[PDB]
RNA sequence: UAGCGGCGAGCGAACGGGGAGCAGCCCAGAGCCUGAAUCAGUGUGUGUGUUAGUGGAAGCGUCUGGAAAGGCGCGCGAUACAGGGUGACAGCCCCGUACACAAAAAUGCACAUGCUGUGAGCUCGAUGAGUAGGGCGGGACACGUGGUAUCCUGUCUGAAUAUGGGGGGACCAUCCUCCAAGGCUAAAUACUCCUGACUGACCGAUAGUGAACCAGUACCGUGAGGGAAAGGCGAAAAGAACCCCGGCGAGGGGAGUGAAAAAGAACCUGAAACCGUGUACGUACAAGCAGUGGGAGCACGCUUAGGCGUGUGACUGCGUACCUUUUGUAUAAUGGGUCAGCGACUUAUAUUCUGUAGCAAGGUUAACCGAAUAGGGGAGCCGAAGGGAAACCGAGUCUUAACU
């Protein structure tokens, strides 16, 4: 089994935009 | 539950002797003048639905 | 066609149409089927994701966990989740035909004739209720097994019948497609001919 | 004949298709409905009549006629109903008696369809030149 | 009717572990990995039971051709001599006799010659 | 079905018929006669239920086994062979079961009989007004304002009141039918938090209730609220005296108990992934889906002293997983760390086609009745005639003035 995913935690780098 | 009848189409199709259903041809409501006479003398009588249409219309008419 | 008694040593009349046909096992497969299916209870139920107990908060967000998506904790790909196609109470009864319930008892009747397992005796009773009577008659007329049909339902023969499993005893109205079959021997009164004979004709 | 000893009729009982369940069986994965579109979903589907959007059959032609309430409670009687009444007059409560027409039927019509051979009375019944030909001929009366 | 599973599951994963006896790692233990390999030894055995048939008919064509070769004739032109002499001996036989009874072969090679001058 | 309906999607009667059940009354009032019918309390007797209970048949010998209820032999009860228990599967060992009995006390129901209130019957009279109806706006009627009857009324109005009034689907006449604007009324009907009995082609510990277990608990949340996991020694605890190593440990080895302790409480069975010890063979010059075809050598076991069976597999030919999705995937596209368990075309009702069974110009009943899987019930439904929009005609019919 899996146990109950996290709430959205501090994240280190922002995702690369690429646009 | 009972299959509904197509209700529009109940009105707009009769079962004949053999199984077949007959309508009221298209194109003779309004818009006249410019037909010919022909063309309206021929549309007057009522048709047989085609094969192709047969399913959709059985389809419809489940007690028909 | 004359049936032949063992008690009396007499001949009894009765109908071509109702003991002298041929096995219709088809048909007697279909009345003997319906016969089984009329006894299913049919009561059971397990529980739809609608109906097993559970709050209806999605478990975790749509996106960004990591987790496949899930929707309710009632799923039936979880456990403890609902049954996907879960069972409600059934009635599993069958229409059969008067006339093909009628026809298959006609089919049993004449093979019990064909397989002499049909007795035909003037007349069946005890003195008193006790099954040590019954029980001894039964050794005597030469069948352990076996289904007694009798005119009036006499109170004596029925009480002293209950406690042998594998004796039953009924009238000529109460008489189904299954103990003609399920019991080895059947033996039926003279009345009890003339009581079916009438209600199939 | 015993209860282990039936069985039922050559291609009476055929095995019910089941869906989904591998290879083998020829309806394994898509079970029959083949690769996407509104056809493979569960609940998938275009309602009765549906063309695509094309204006459907049903609609693209004309309504026609009216509902008659007299045909509803008028009847027509075959020749071979005339011998089922009891009592040999053919009255418009005779033939209800004996199940031939409605009991809101308050019309009834003898038309040309079996072979009546007795006397018949038919009374207060319109009759096609076929029955009054039928009827008379095997020698039955009329009266409107 | 409820069914469980279990005893028929067992059942069929172990058949299929059994026919992966000797596979490496994952291959011999583990269901998903066995399943693979048992379909793909399938699929090679039967490619290989032709494949078989061309292996040993190239071994003894490269046999022939050395016993002709050392009793002075190609393999092309001595099976084109045992046709002219109606020898029908096919090349299993011809490359057994060719270990086994070298007498016997230079004998057939002798026929193969005679056939061709 | 008739209808309604952006006449779309859909919505969907009634008349009439078959059943279950059946019951009629009172006030709008005065007098005569009297409190006479009948529903309600109220004690008091009578039966009959309920709330504790009582009796309740009949088996032994031998064999296997730890144990007998099992096998074998010979008996017995049965209005009791429902079911449960007992050292393995018991009609006769036990508790029951059929059947027959039981209430000091309390209470339900149904009759009987006093008491209290209640007032019947007859004659004459009366006959529900801001109401019916209307205008406006909505709503309800299958009916969406439509040609739209009928019902309800927020608003503004407003009759006739039996020589009268309402309805019969715009509306009018005729005829028929009923009497609004006061009220009461059992049965057939609906439901089960809860109580007892009984039943199941219902589940059997990831199932079945969330909960077989001290579970709406632990735990989470400020709170509403959310919400688990977790069953099995043995027939009986006979649950391991005593000895030994150890820290007066943990743990273990003896001993003893038991049929079994590899049933020792971390306890029935004890799978798989996963991790080890031992043995055989291979493997440190060798390149890749790890197999497969060929194949030496070695080890082991045999039932020719020989081939054959088993394990290993040097060397060598061939050989880029699976699923999905795609024109096309070794693809460096998707999905899967592995195992075990669970996890997806069902169910109901209609309808059509096929197969099969019955009956056949007929076929079949539904509700319901019936203790009846019977039998009754034919109300209906489908079919035996179609044509026409329809009236209508009918083996024809429609079209058209009429058809070659
Ligand atoms: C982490 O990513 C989030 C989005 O998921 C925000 O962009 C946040 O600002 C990021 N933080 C850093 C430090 O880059
Ligand atoms: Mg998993
Ligand atoms: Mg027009
Ligand atoms: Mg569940
Ligand atoms: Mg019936
Ligand atoms: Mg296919
Ligand atoms: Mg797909
Ligand atoms: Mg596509
Ligand atoms: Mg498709
Ligand atoms: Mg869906
Ligand atoms: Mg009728
Ligand atoms: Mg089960
Ligand atoms: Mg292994
Ligand atoms: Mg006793
Ligand atoms: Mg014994
Ligand atoms: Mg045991
Ligand atoms: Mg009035
Ligand atoms: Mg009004
Ligand atoms: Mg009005
Ligand atoms: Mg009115
Ligand atoms: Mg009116
Ligand atoms: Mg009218
Ligand atoms: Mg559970
Ligand atoms: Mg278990
Ligand atoms: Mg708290
Ligand atoms: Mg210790
Ligand atoms: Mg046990
Ligand atoms: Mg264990
Ligand atoms: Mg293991
Ligand atoms: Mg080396
Ligand atoms: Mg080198
Ligand atoms: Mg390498
Ligand atoms: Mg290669
Ligand atoms: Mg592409
Ligand atoms: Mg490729
Ligand atoms: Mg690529
Ligand atoms: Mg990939
Ligand atoms: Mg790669
Ligand atoms: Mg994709
Ligand atoms: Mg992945
Ligand atoms: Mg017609």
């Amino acid at each position: 089994g899996k146990p109950r995913p996290y709430s959205p935690r501090p994240t280190s780098h922002p995702r690369p935009i690429r646009v | 539950p009972k299959i509904k009848t197509v209700r529009g189409a109940a009105k707009r199709f009769k079962k004949t002797g053999k199984g077949g259903f007959k309508h009221k041809h298209a194109n003779l409501r309004h818009i006249l003048t410019k037909k010919a006479t022909k063309r309206k003398r021929h549309l007057r009588p009522k048709a047989m639905v085609s094969k192709g249409d047969l399913g959709l219309v059985i389809a419809c008419l489940p007690y028909a | 066609m004359e049936l032949v008694l063992k008690d009396a040593q007499s001949a009894l009349t009765v109908s071509e149409t109702t003991f002298g046909r041929d096995f219709n096992e088809a048909l007697v497969h279909q009345v003997v089927v319906a016969y089984a299916a009329g006894a299913r209870q049919g009561t059971r139920a397990q529980k739809t994701r609608a109906e097993v107990t559970g709050s209806g908060k999605k478990p975790w967000r749509q996106k960004g966990t990591g987790r496949a998506r899930s929707g309710s904790i009632k799923s039936p790909i979880w456990r403890s989740g609902g049954v996907t196609f879960a069972a409600r109470p059934q009635d599993h009864s069958q229409k059969v035909n008067k006339k093909m319930y009628r026809g298959a008892l006609k089919s049993i009747l004449s093979e019990l004739v064909r397989q002499d397992r049909l007795i035909v005796v003037e007349k069946f009773s005890v003195e008193a209720p006790k099954t040590k009577l019954l029980a001894q008659k039964l050794k005597d007329m030469a069948l352990e097994d076996v289904l007694i049909i009798t005119g009036e339902l006499d109170e004596n023969l029925f009480l002293a019948a209950r406690n042998l499993h594998k004796v039953d005893v009924r009238d000529a109205t109460g008489i189904d497609p299954v103990s003609l079959i399920a019991f080895d021997k059947v033996v039926m009164t003279a009345d009890a001919v003339k009581q079916v004979e009438e209600m199939l004709a | 004949m015993r209860l282990n000893t039936l069985s039922p009729a050559e291609g009476s009982k055929k095995a019910g298709k089941r869906l989904g369940r591998g290879i083998g069986s020829g309806l394994g994965k898509t079970g029959g409905r083949g690769h996407k579109g509104q056809k493979s979903r569960s609940g998938g589907g275009v309602r009765r009549g549906f063309e695509g959007g094309q204006m459907p059959l049903y609609r693209r032609l004309p309504k026609f006629g009216f509902t008659s309430r007299k045909a509803a409670i008028t009847a027509e009687i075959r020749l071979s109903d005339l011998a089922k009444v009891e009592g040999g007059v053919v009255d418009l409560n005779t033939l209800k008696a004996a199940n031939i027409i409605g009991i809101q039927i308050e019309f009834a019509k003898v038309i040309l369809a079996g072979e009546v051979t007795t006397p018949v009375t038919v009374r207060g019944l319109r009759v096609t030149k076929g029955a009054r030909a039928a009827i008379e001929a095997a020698g039955g009366k009329i009266e409107e | 009717a409820r069914v469980k599973r279990g005893v028929i599951a067992r059942a069929r994963h172990k058949k299929i572990l059994k026919q992966a006896k000797g596979y490496y790692g994952a291959r011999s233990r583990v269901y998903r990995v066995a399943f693979q390999a048992v379909i793909k030894a399938g699929q090679y055995a039967y490619r290989d039971r032709r494949q078989r048939k061309r292996q040993f008919r190239q071994l003894w064509i490269a046999r022939i051709n050395a016993a002709a070769r050392q009793n002075g004739i190609s393999y092309s032109k001595f099976i084109n001599g045992l046709k002219k002499a109606s020898v029908e001996i096919d090349r299993k036989i011809l490359a057994d006799i060719a270990v086994f009874d070298k007498v016997a072969f230079t004998a057939l090679v002798e026929k193969a010659k005679a056939a061709l001058a």
